[PDB]
């Protein structure tokens, strides 16, 4: 049990791994609207976790699908936002660390 | 002194409901419905989320209070809702035998912690008039018919408030996957 929310803009697409999915069950990966979640998942054969990946439709949803989802540990590069200095929203979150720092878990 | 035997009848009456194939209980959502041990005053119900809406083909798990003077004072009415390592043991008994029922309830109107309900029905819109059954049907149809400016669950409410629906239901259909058992 390792809880992890992963949200990948277009850019932080090339930090993921079909890997990740398959092997922590707790992973939950929220696409950009940039991002197409039917395309990503036959981009990377990762169908069958559907119910882990989220399609979101506007950057503000991010925030509110990280704060319902509380998970331990909360991956996001906000520099690759459209949006900017609305950090108006806040830490409700455990952990929040840029996204290039995948690795360390 | 009274409030027993309709409590009483109200059961019976579901009982026999639910025995019949044709009736029109099966298509409000209610699955089952009763008391617990010989107490009256503490039930168990489990329902069936809507068509068309985000909560469909999943089961969920109600615990239902009843205050003594009832009906005059609505049931306190909570969705069964358990921490996630508690869930992850009740997977472990993976045997497939009554039916796969979701720990988890995301909704702008519940509370996603306690499984409390905001719903006019129950807080004082409540009479006589309704029944155990009908404020079920009341709460199917409030799974398809969020409040969002009435919110006890605020992140489930904003998704709406954004207009974004389908983050909304593949976070629906994520805790639905993720966090049922038997």
């Amino acid at each position: 049990g390792q809880s992890v929310s992963l949200v990948l803009t277009q850019k932080d697409l090339d930090f993921f791994s079909a890997a990740y999915l398959n092997e922590y069950p707790n992973l939950t990966v929220i696409l950009h609207p940039s991002v197409d979640k039917s395309e990503f998942l036959s981009r990377f054969n990762v169908q069958r976790n559907s119910h882990q990946v989220i399609q979101v439709r506007t950057e503000e949803s991010i925030f509110h699908v990280l704060k319902q989802l509380s998970s331990n540990i909360n991956l996001i590069t906000l520099g690759n936002l459209e949006m900017s200095a609305n950090e108006v929203e806040t830490f409700h979150l455990d952990k929040f660390l840029t996204n290039v720092h995948e690795v360390d878990r | 002194a009274s409030t027993e035997k309709r409590l009483l009848k109200e059961y019976r009456a579901v009982k026999k409901e639910l025995t019949e194939k044709r009736s029109p209980i099966h298509d409000t959502g209610i699955v089952d419905l009763h008391p617990l041990e010989d107490g009256l005053f503490r039930w168990s119900a489990v329902i069936r989320g809507p068509d068309q809406s985000p909560f469909e083909d999943a089961l969920w798990k109600l615990e239902i209070d009843i205050p003594t003077n009832y009906p005059l004072d609505p049931p306190k009415i909570k969705f069964v809702v358990f921490g996630e390592e508690k869930i992850r043991q009740l997977q472990r008994k993976t045997s497939s035998g009554a039916r796969k029922v979701c720990y988890k309830m995301p909704h702008p109107n519940v509370n996603f912690k306690t499984g409390e309900i905001c719903l006019d029905i129950l807080q004082q819109k409540w009479s006589p008039a309704w029944t155990l059954q009908s404020a079920l049907v009341a709460i199917v149809v409030l799974l398809a018919n969020p409040e969002p400016l009435s919110p006890l669950n605020i992140d489930m409410a904003n998704l709406l408030k954004c207009d974004d629906t389908t983050a909304y239901k593949d976070l629906v259909h994520y805790y639905i996957a993720k966090y049922s058992a038997y």
